[PDB]
């Protein structure tokens, strides 16, 4: 709890205690319509999108900003019963791909994203899954926590942040993604800050 | 599977 605990970004309590960003800041943040696998339908302008029914597909989104410095949080929702065989949260350069044919943890496969399965437990980048390793079961919601000033990326279960999951991210525009399989998935973002 |  220490070691984590020692490891958070600057700012990050003040962040998350701050009123939260109001509607308009979270659609603004919020899902991209215009980039997002053909499969996806972006609701409420932003705040959520929804995964079509499709056979053996692999199905991503970026959100609308992409962050070079600073630090970013954003809380995704996934309903546990939407998550299905492969569910990745994590960023995304503008390159990577945002769609495959077949099932996989697509989020992560490539140099352009990392990526958390939230079933598995297991972090990706430059990952077909041989080799992933383990990082701190996942609730309904998480904390995606983007450290621009340090280039990392990590996460928060319940108010706790688990460390840095990835580093050496300076340099880069990261987006906020997932990559989904499930039929209907309904998956919320709620940017809070900066 | 998958819901799909």
């Amino acid at each position: 709890e220490n070691l984590y605990f020692q490891s958070m970004p600057e700012g990050l309590e003040e962040l998350l205690s701050a009123p939260p960003p109001d509607l308009g800041a979270q659609r603004r943040h919020g899902w991209n319509p215009k980039d997002c696998s053909e499969n996806i339908e972006v609701k409420e302008g932003g705040l959520y999108f929804e995964r079509r029914p499709v056979a053996q597909s692999t199905d991503g989104a970026r959100g609308k900003r992409g962050y070079s410095r600073g630090l970013h949080a954003w809380e995704i929702s996934w309903p546990l019963e939407q998550r299905g065989t492969h569910a990745v949260v994590g960023v995304a350069t503008a390159l990577a791909p945002l769609q495959t044919d077949h099932y996989a943890a697509l989020l992560g496969s490539n140099s352009e994203s990392w990526g958390w399965d939230i079933g598995r437990g297991k972090l990706y980048h430059q990952s077909k899954g041989p080799g992933a390793p383990q990082y701190p079961e996942v609730p309904e919601r998480l904390l995606v926590v983007l450290d621009m000033e340090e280039g990392t990326l990590g996460y928060a279960i319940g108010g706790t942040y688990l460390g840095p999951a990835f580093r050496g991210l300076k340099g880069r525009t990261l987006y906020p993604a997932v990559s989904a399989v499930w039929g209907q998935c309904q998956v919320r973002i709620r940017y809070l800050g900066e | 599977i998958n819901n799909n």
